Formats: C-alpha cells, structure tokens, sequence
C-alpha cells in the first residue's frame, strides 16, 4: 500500500466537525463491508494526542485501483458538499509507520457482571462481589460515535495511532480499516 | 438630521410551518398521503428520547408548508416617521433598481437542495424535494427536484428553478399570493435514527401530537443560509443571514463591527447618509429586512 487519498472536512456553519467525521467513518465502514477484504487503512494526519482530537483530515492507505473505485462510489453520496478531496497519489518517503487499532475498555461493571452471572450461575450479589466498580475504565484517548446497523446501539469507537516504527510490517485490517496487524505510513 | 429611530419591529416574512416528518418506502413516493408518521419514544440506557424509522420502511417524508408574504421593507412598529418614509424610499429604490431576483434565486436553491433535513440529508443516497404551489386549494404548479444534484455550496441556474425563483419574486414583490408545500423524501436507511428538534430525562424530541418533527425556526434558519457575501475565509459556504452574520457552531462571529460589514451600520450608511454599499450588501441588508426581528436602541 504505497498509495494514500486525502480527505479534509469543509467547514460547516450546520456540523461540528466531531460529527462529520463519524458519518464519513461509518460510511467508509460500510464501503468496507460493501468492498471486502482487509486491505484498506486508515489514519488521521492532524492528530491532537494531548487534546484528543482527531483533527480535521483523514487519509486512506490501499492501492490506487481502490482509491478510484472509492472516489466514485456512492458512499461519497451526500457528502461530495461537505468534503473537499484531493487525488489518488503515491505517499512520501522516508516516513515511519504505526498503527491504528481500536481499543476497548471495560467501561461497564455491570455488563461484565451480567457476562459473569451468564457464565458462572451466580446471583446479582455474587457478580458485585467479585466485581466491584473500581474495575470501570475510561481511555484518555480520540473516538468516534458510531450507530450500528445490527444491534440499535450507538457506541464510541476509541482509536489508537501506534509507536512509530522504522519499518512496515505485513497483516490485514478490519472492516473499520483499523489495524489488526497491518501498517501504515505516518507523514 | 435624520436620526435612527428608536424601535422597528419587522415582522418575518418568508413564514414556515412545522416540519412533520413521517416516514415510507421508495418507489412509491407518489402514494405519500396515508404514510404512518414518525413516533418519539423513550428508551433506557438514564432515560433518552430516540426516534427511528419501522423496520420495514426506508425513507423519511419531511413535510411543511411555506408562505411567503411580500412588502419586504414596511415595518410594523417605529416612532419617528421621517425615518420610515426614508426606509420606505430606499428599500423601494432597491427593488425599482432590481426586484427580488437573487433573493429569490437563492431562496429557491435554498428549497431545492434539501438544507431543511438538517442531519437527515447527510449519510442520504438519494434526496427529492416536491414544491406544490397551492393556490385555490388544489394545485397551481407542481415541481420536483433532486436535492443532490444541487450542492449546497452553490448557486447554478436552471429551468425549473428560475420558475420557482419567479415565483417567490412574485411573492415578495407583493404581487401575487402564494403558498407553498414542501415534501421530502430522503433514503436514509431500512430503521436508521431520524433526527427531530430537541426540546429542553436530559433529552426529550418534539412533537406535535405523537409524531416527531422539526421547529418551524429551524426550517426558517435553514432557508435563510443565503450569505455568501461576507469576509470569507477557511472555504466556508453560505451562511445563515444574521446581524453580526454568526456561527454558533463554529464559536465565530464574521462580519464584526469592527470592519464595516456588520447589517446595522450598513442599515445606517444607506438610510441615513445616503451611502448606498454594493449589490452584495445591500442584498444582505434587504435579506435581513425580510428575516425581520427588532432592531434600534434604547
């Protein structure tokens, strides 16, 4: 994947770009599983790590017969007026590479407990013994709010931008084009 | 001297109604009359309100209806007459110079492309706007439109919309009554989440009786993002028509009274001082003659 596309949101007197880019990020994720494969990656090229803020870009990693197919195809309908875009190019070099991997935590003591009342046979009291709620977890890390199509949940998908590293290694990517063992280059 | 007079009271032309929306299936937009509407219900997670789709419908029929009044420049409220008669004159040398015709135009785009489905329009593969002007009851002239096709960025001329933009014209001029209907139709998804108003259980969905809908303020700022003739700078498109033309989401405030493309001092230059500004401007200051609201001091 020496190829890479642009993507910067537009200013919007309507949006806040938090939200633009949730929709952009579900509609890619549905280009996905309309595409197939664990070829596509993804990044954020304007990161606040300090902030967590996504910043105001996206970047896409495949070859250059998916950037034109993706450029094209309906899921950019609807957003053509809120999205400028730039072209199907080669990356720069020499860059470092990281990954971008979704992180979760166990940010509800309960479920957890419901899990462990499914799975063990105890009562509710039982599950909050051996769960307190010390055990709740919050990332200081960027996320999207994302609306699921099989279950009706509306969750946030925390991101994680990896170390950087002097090389690239091999794996696929999920159909969010987050990292389970790909690589991506960072500029 | 001719000072500004103390209170002015605009009433607002251009009058919306509250968007109802209720919800179907495609390829059977023509059978829109009897489509069961879009509920508000709670569900727990806290307690919110959330509103969707059935599970077996895929479109959203965002309806309204739209009345336009004309007599623009009059005001309904004002204490020094010699002010009124000099308002009077100017915004009736406006329209002898030029009648409501890129009001208008923009108007109509503003109509066209679906800007009143706030956040329905943007994940839509497919938008269609139906404009009945209504006149005697029936039907005086029927359009329909492809809301995507028509960006929101731009203002591009048309068959079609000339003749919708002549007809506001005719309206606005005082010319001629019209009433509108406004329907829209959004694939959005098979029981995807629509988004209703939000009414002030931190969070609750308006509804006028047991269906979701839109306030009729709402529809009326959407229709108004006309403002293309600011200091413009980052690519911003048009923005709503305001004194002190604002955005409240993104936290700026462009035309400051600092620089002298605020709409009061313009009001000011061009009633009183006789300094007529450029075409844009004095379109923005008539464009904020015919949103209305309360302007002078105390």
């Amino acid at each position: 994947m020496d190829h890479y596309l642009d993507i910067r949101l537009r200013p919007d007197p309507e949006f806040p770009p938090a939200q633009l880019m949730s929709v952009l990020f579900g509609k890619l994720h549905q280009a996905l599983v309309a595409q197939g494969g664990d070829r596509i990656g993804v990044s954020f090229p304007d990161l606040d790590e300090s902030r967590s803020r996504l910043g105001e870009r996206l970047r896409i990693h495949a070859s250059a017969d998916d950037l034109r197919a993706l450029l094209a195809r309906p899921w950019l309908e609807g957003l053509r007026d809120h999205l400028q875009f730039g072209e199907p190019a080669v990356v720069p070099h020499p860059t470092p590479y990281r990954q971008v991997s979704r992180v979760q935590a166990k940010s509800n003591p309960e479920r957890l407990r419901r899990r462990l009342m499914r799975r063990h046979d105890l009562s509710e009291e039982e599950a909050r013994k051996r769960i307190p709620d010390t055990v709740a977890r919050a990332l200081d890390l960027p996320f999207v709010t994302l609306r699921s199509q099989s279950t009706g949940q509306h969750f946030r998908l925390f991101i994680r931008h990896g170390p950087l590293q002097v090389t690239a290694e091999e794996g696929g990517f999920t159909c969010y084009g987050l990292s389970k063992g790909g690589f991506v280059p960072w500029f | 001297i001719l000072s500004t007079a103390s209170v002015l009271a605009f009433e607002r032309k251009l009058d919306p109604s509250d968007a109802l929306m209720s919800a179907g299936a495609w390829a059977q937009r023509d059978a829109s009359q009897e489509w069961p509407a879009v509920t508000v219900r709670e569900k727990s997670v806290q307690t919110v309100d959330v509103a969707n789709l059935p599970s077996d419908a895929d479109t959203l029929k965002v309806r309204f209806t739209l009345r336009v009044l004309g007599g623009a420049g009059t005001p309904s409220a004002c204490n020094d007459a010699a002010y009124r008669d000099k308002l009077l004159q100017t915004v009736a040398t406006y329209v002898n110079d030029q009648g409501f015709a890129e009001l208008a135009r923009r108007y109509a785009h503003n109509l066209a492309n679906a800007r009143f489905l706030w956040r329905n329009r943007v994940g839509a593969e497919a938008v269609e706007v139906r404009i009945n002007h209504i006149r005697q009851g029936e039907v005086a002239r029927a359009w329909r439109f492809d809301a995507l096709a028509i960006g929101l960025r731009d203002f591009k001329a048309d068959a079609e919309l000339d003749a919708l933009a002549e007809l506001i014209a005719s309206g606005l001029s005082g010319s001629g009554h019209v009433l509108l209907e406004v329907v829209a139709f959004a694939r959005i998804g098979d029981g995807q989440e629509v988004f209703p108003s939000q009414e002030l259980k931190s969070k609750t969905l308006y509804s006028v009786r047991d269906a979701a809908a839109i306030h009729s303020q709402k529809i009326g700022n959407a229709l108004r993002t006309i403002d293309t003739w600011y200091p413009d700078e980052d690519g911003l498109g048009p923005i709503a028509v305001e004194p002190y033309g604002s955005v409240t989401s993104q936290g700026k405030a462009y035309r400051q009274p600092k620089q002298k493309l605020d709409f009061y001092t313009l009001l000011d230059n061009w009633v009183l001082r006789d300094e007529a500004p450029a075409v844009e401007q004095q379109h923005y200051v008539i464009a904020n003659l015919i949103r209305g609201g309360v302007f002078g001091e105390a």
